[PDB]
């Protein structure tokens, strides 16, 4: 082990510890924007601590907050359409994420 | 039966003279389709 | 030589979709983007046909859309299966319209 | 592997790939003259879309379309003639080609 | 023999079919296309009966259906089963004058 190669170690171990920062950042700006979105545009049944109270993983409030705004924004021709199915029970994921994005564009143009 | 058609083939000249106002009457039609007068 | 049946099958596949896809944007773009013109201008069958299926996204597909589902406000480089749904979603909007 | 073969490799690549481009170019025009010809002379019950909605391929509808267009102008003494047999049920081919150009034939000359 | 007299069978046909042609030839193109007269000028049976068969189709068949099913205005090289479909043409026209 000469100095360069402990030089390129530390740099990585520096970058890697910044992308988790990162990646920790991120996280806490998708709850903050399902938290929003969940106040304002889905009814008070669905809030996170009723949900706990019934017993869900933070992860199905969030997906199911997510496919809740799908079905009241997106219509169902676009959602059959981009997700290929009308079901949305088992499209969790990177499509869900369009969704949601196209459902933020629905909502933009709304007001 | 109209001169503007390439298949058309006039066996006589009657047919032939038939096809001439034929012609002249999808022209001015055409005309008139494509004329949007100038307003004001 | 059914594996060539197969390639033939492809074939008559993607050339009904570059049909209905030249049919449409005729009629919907304009006449500058004739596939005799591009070709005169030098531009490849399946260059041509991804320029018409941009200009058809720019057209029908708000730019919201663009900038949020595709990640990306610009089409210039997006072709692949976003630009299958990019080409869907304008389907859409022209059926819809 | 000289220069030659290089240069002799590279112009054969060249020209398959150009053949192929000019045989999308003849299947979409074939597809174009199915389409016209559809709409021009022949029912609305055999459209594209009502026989892919009862499930027909593609090539399918094709040689249908030229079987009615065939059936419907060219005289059934000329079929017997040219393909040998009156019926055009199994006669999709070449001499289906030959037949579709006597049609377009006798169309041209009915005009 | 029967090789033989299979040959004489099929050499038999043939000249069934050139006197059809001939005959019919005769009274439909032109005197000057006589068998006699096509000999004293240097053409050989086989030439002479092609040639005749070609002008057949020139009279009867239209030139629509020659450039068409034969693809080719032209008949002077379009010999072969392509032919024998334009001489069959050419005898259902003829019987429907």
């Amino acid at each position: 082990l000469s100095i360069n190669e402990r030089i390129t170690k530390e740099l990585a171990e520096v970058e890697e510890r910044e992308r988790i920062e990162k990646q920790l950042l991120l996280e806490a700006e998708r709850i903050n924007e399902i938290d929003t979105l969940a106040k304002a545009h889905l009814s008070n049944h669905f809030n996170k601590e009723v949900l706990l109270a019934k017993g869900y993983t933070l992860k199905d409030i969030m997906q199911a907050q997510r496919r809740e705004l799908v079905r009241k924004f997106v219509p169902i021709e676009q959602i059959k359409a981009i997700a290929k199915v009308s079901d949305i029970s088992h499209i969790d994921g990177e499509i869900l994420e369009q969704l949601v994005s196209l459902a933020k564009v629905n909502i933009k143009l709304r007001k | 039966a109209s001169l503007l058609d390439s298949n058309f083939v006039p066996i006589n000249f009657t047919e032939f003279v038939q096809a001439i106002s034929n012609t002249y009457k999808q022209r001015r039609i055409q005309f008139y389709e494509n004329l949007k007068r100038h307003k004001r």
